[PDB]
């Protein structure tokens, strides 16, 4: 979402935190999307489901 | 119930770049809604329980 | 592209692109004729009445 009323956009939530180095894996019921998948590399994903 | 859960692909030459480009397109696809766009070729039928 | 499933023995060699269709190892069993309870219905009369 675009955050502090200007042109930045930063990922709220678990997300923000991979991207902020405060983690380096996420092992959690977490979907793939498009928008996800933009600079997040994923793997085949343990499941399928809808 | 299936026994050993896997997918389907599209294989592809070892670490050439035209890989990521596929994995985002396949994606918006699942994003559109498309493949039950395209269920009217597909798997649909008669009598399924 | 095509019909081609996804495992350890061909991922060494090659890339894959992302999973496509749910798909397994299934079991298609005979088309049997249809078959009643083994018993009469005797369950919970015998509790109360």
């Amino acid at each position: 979402e675009r955050v502090q009323n200007s042109n930045k956009k930063e990922w709220n939530g678990m997300m923000g935190e991979l991207l902020s180095g405060q983690a380096d894996m996420i092992v959690a019921p977490l979907t793939i999307n498009n928008e996800r998948a933009q600079y997040i590399e994923f793997s085949k994903p343990f499941k399928y489901q809808g | 119930k299936v026994f050993a859960s896997t997918g389907y692909g599209i294989a592809i030459q070892k670490d050439s770049g035209w890989k990521r480009q596929v994995d985002l397109a396949i994606l918006q696809l699942f994003g559109d809604g498309e493949m039950e766009e395209l269920e009217a070729l597909w798997l649909t039928g008669i009598c399924h329980n | 592209v095509g019909s081609l499933t996804i495992n350890e023995e061909r991922s060494e060699v090659v890339d894959f692109s992302v999973p496509f269709i749910e798909t397994g190892i299934s079991v298609m069993v005979s088309r049997s004729n249809g078959t009643v309870s083994p018993s009469a219905f005797l369950e919970p009369f015998s509790a109360c009445v």
